[PDB]
């Protein structure tokens, strides 16, 4: 129909999603009334402008903002200096999600600063001459991957690397993130990426990781830090994608973190928020949306009948829209929520959860779903590494060309 | 001594007492890649860190400099480790330390590294006489704040220190009945001491919760603490729930109350209840009105439940192919 | 104002 609006969050009906607070004010509520506030002036721009919609993906700053950034950054990042390899990481993914090519001279580049930030002791520090840190570690080996060179495979010392993961092993099952660290549920995560990408997994390594991790999914029936704390998309993210590498998926109970993480999408900004009554931010676009994919993945697996044959279990229509026209930055870059500045982590897991939104598959099922024009679609990643499939796939395929360390 | 923001600071490179000390510049490489253009203070600052770390100088002036180091960046992990290193080495008064940790916490609530080094030093003193008074400072600007959350937990848990904690948290669901990280730890409390096995005490919390629910039907938090303390022993293993849920339809309607009864309809589904097709086709209104109207933006959640309800509860469902 | 984790 002509009177039809083709946009999810600017049809009429979405105006009944606002906030209903029942006349009983809270610190809550009334934070959460003024993103609506400003994320309905976005959707009504348009028509107070009396122009028709369009969603453009502004690749062409994006592009101008990674590619210099990658090279140069300004004191901002000063904060990020004990971080470099997420850096790498966050751009280059980035540059790949928006598939741009990554010139040769850059990738030796990096494999050579990345060389530097590694320990001697194993795994990586977060710049040159730092303690070695399961987070550096983790983003560097994905950069690694993300070059996918030789050059670039050859740089990670594996014999080191298993020595490192070792020393931070706790009796419980658990990790600490360095040697004398804190210990939650990313350090299983970046433990059992960088050993599964490396192939390094020993028949040791993870015992007692999966019950740990399970022990951290809770009432919520998503995953907190450690056993007891709050549910939250970071740490829910890192357990599923841990334990779907260690092929334990079925240790949670899978149903109560589906309807945990699907109601984590916002009724009016279509975006994800973080934790139960807290606010909307695009970077979740990735760490909440891109649990679907590894749930429909783990009950498929399980023989789920119900399971559709098109779409993640999340409104992807309205993750794209609360992306394009709420978290891009006009000088490129993508960002948090409105009122908040860019930075390379929202510009890569902004445009990570895009990508999710877009590219459905099931095994041979394969439908897309672009919004606004059609050069908006993105490169595919993988949900459980994020990188590109393709880059996880010759990366492992690799290493198992490697003996796991000691045999 | 002298601190970073002082007006007469001055950097190291220009201190006197530092002049047998040669700096060690940062090393970038050849052709850097997301090389940080660092302020001068900065680079100063960490020129000299890394040269008291390399001779692993363990002197009363290395650990003055990692004060800075830290102001400058403190997310910066191998500072604070050198620091430990330091403040076991020299023997320094771990009190103090408390009282510095407990100012960086203030100004820089949302970082790990200054936690964690807090723990360190609860845990090294054995004292956690100043925790909860402390945290609750920190919460009182940050009700949410995960780490203080989580510190608390610790604390609690590791020294035993239960007995006010659920006081505590009724004053935080009174100050906002809508902070999930407070009905979080609720379940902590209850979960750790009476249980909720208690039937006086699941009770209560029923009671208490269904009570918030009706002043604020559409929090969320409250909804979800209901679930989560009854769905363990399965919802239709009470079966007044149900109906006094239906009774709140008039006047407290919300999706959050249309798809508790999904649940309940779903777990009755699963331990054979009575009239098995009647609940089944009430459950499918229900997620077709979520999918259609009432919840739409979970559309694709809401017809995946009324497909797999249909899949194994329909009348046909246990009926062979050839019938 | 912006997002830490780790
Ligand atoms: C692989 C890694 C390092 C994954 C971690 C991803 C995330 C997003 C972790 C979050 C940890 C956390 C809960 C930090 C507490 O501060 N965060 C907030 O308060 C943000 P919000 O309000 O959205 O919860
Ligand atoms: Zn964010």
């Amino acid at each position: 129909p002509v009177w039809s609006e083709p946009l999810y969050s600017l049809r009429p009906e979405h105006a009944r999603e606002r906030l209903q607070d029942d006349s009983v004010e809270t610190v809550t509520s009334i934070e959460q009334a003024k993103v609506e506030e400003k994320i309905q002036e976005v959707f009504s721009s348009y028509k107070f402008n009396h122009l028709v919609p369009r969603l453009v993906l502004q690749r062409e700053k994006h592009f101008h903002y990674l590619k210099r950034g990658l090279r140069q950054l300004t004191d901002a990042y000063e904060c990020l200096d004990a971080s470099r390899p997420w850096l790498c990481y966050w751009i280059l993914h980035s540059l790949e999600l928006l598939d741009e090519p990554i010139p040769q001279i850059v990738a030796t580049d990096v494999c050579q600063f990345l060389e530097l930030c590694q320990s001697p002791d194993g795994g990586f520090g977060g710049g040159p001459g730092q303690y070695p840190h399961l987070a550096p570690t983790y983003a560097a080996v994905n950069a690694l991957c993300i070059i996918g060179t030789e050059e670039a495979y050859n740089v990670i010392n594996r014999e080191k690397l298993l020595q490192y993961l070792y020393s931070l092993k706790q009796p419980d099952g658990s990790f600490l993130m360095h040697v004398g660290g804190e210990v939650d549920v990313r350090s299983a995560y970046c433990a059992a990426s960088v050993a599964s990408l490396t192939n390094i997994i020993t028949p040791d390594l993870f015992e007692g990781t999966a019950e740990w991790i399970a022990r951290c999914q809770n009432w919520e029936g998503g995953i907190g830090g450690v056993p007891g704390m709050e549910a939250h998309g970071g740490y829910t993210f890192c357990g599923l994608a841990a334990l779907v590498i260690l092929k334990k998926e079925r240790s949670l109970n899978l149903k109560s973190l589906l309807q945990w993480v699907t109601s984590r999408q916002m009724r009016f900004e279509g975006g994800f928020q973080g934790r139960c009554n807290k606010l909307v931010d695009g970077c979740y676009s990735f760490w909440q949306a891109g649990l679907l994919p590894l749930l429909h993945r783990a009950l498929h697996a399980q023989g789920d009948p119900a399971l559709s044959m098109s779409h993640w279990m999340f409104h992807q229509q309205a993750l794209q829209e609360y992306i394009l026209m709420c978290c891009q930055c006009p000088a490129g870059g993508l960002l948090d929520k409105p009122g908040k500045s860019r930075d390379f982590y929202h510009t890569c897991y902004c445009l990570s959860g895009l990508s999710i939104a877009q590219h459905f598959g099931s095994g041979a099922m394969l439908h897309d779903v672009v919004m606004g024009v059609p050069e908006n679609v993105l490169q595919p990643t993988h949900p459980v590494y994020n990188i590109g499939p393709d880059k996880v796939i010759q990366a492992t395929t690799h290493f198992l060309q490697k003996p796991v360390p000691g045999f | 001594f002298l601190s970073l923001d002082s007006p007469t600071y001055v950097l190291y490179r220009d201190r006197a007492e530092w002049a047998d000390i040669d700096p060690v510049p940062q090393n970038d490489g050849p052709s850097p890649v997301v090389q940080i253009i660092y302020s001068e203070k900065f680079r100063d600052v960490y020129d000299y860190f890394r040269a008291v770390l390399q001779r692993d100088e363990r002197s009363e002036r290395a650990f003055k400099l990692t004060r800075d180091a830290i102001e400058l960046n403190a997310a910066n992990y191998t500072v604070w480790h050198f620091r430990r290193v330091l403040l076991r080495s020299l023997q320094k008064d771990l009190q103090e330390e408390m009282n510095y940790i407990i100012a960086i916490i203030e100004e820089q609530p949302k970082n790990y590294q200054v936690w964690h080094h807090r723990r360190v030093l609860v845990e090294w003193l054995k004292d956690p006489s100043q925790e909860l008074e402390f945290i609750a400072d920190i919460l009182n600007q940050d009700a949410k704040n995960y780490h203080a959350w989580q510190h608390r937990q610790w604390v609690i848990q590791e020294f035993r220190l239960w007995d006010n904690e659920l006081q505590y948290v009724d004053q935080l669901l009174k100050e906002d009945v809508r902070n999930n990280s407070v009905w979080n730890q609720r379940h902590f409390v209850i979960s750790n001491t009476t249980g909720y096995s208690d039937r006086a005490v699941l009770e209560r919390e029923v009671q208490y919760t269904l009570e918030m629910i009706k002043l604020v039907p559409h929090n969320e938090s409250a909804w979800n603490y209901l679930k989560g303390i009854l769905q363990d022993r399965g919802l239709s293993r009470y079966p007044n729930l149900l109906n006094q849920l239906l009774d709140l339809q008039p006047s407290h309607s919300s999706p959050y109350l249309i798809a508790f009864l999904v649940d309940i309809y779903e777990d009755m589904l699963e331990n054979q209840c009575d009239n098995k097709e009647d609940i089944l086709n009430k459950a499918l209104e229900l997620c077709e009105i979520l999918a259609k109207e009432k919840d739409t933006i979970r559309k694709e959640y809401w017809r995946y439940i009324g497909r797999s309800l249909q899949s194994k509860h329909s009348r046909e469902s246990d009926i062979p192919a050839s019938v | 104002t912006k997002c830490v984790i780790f």
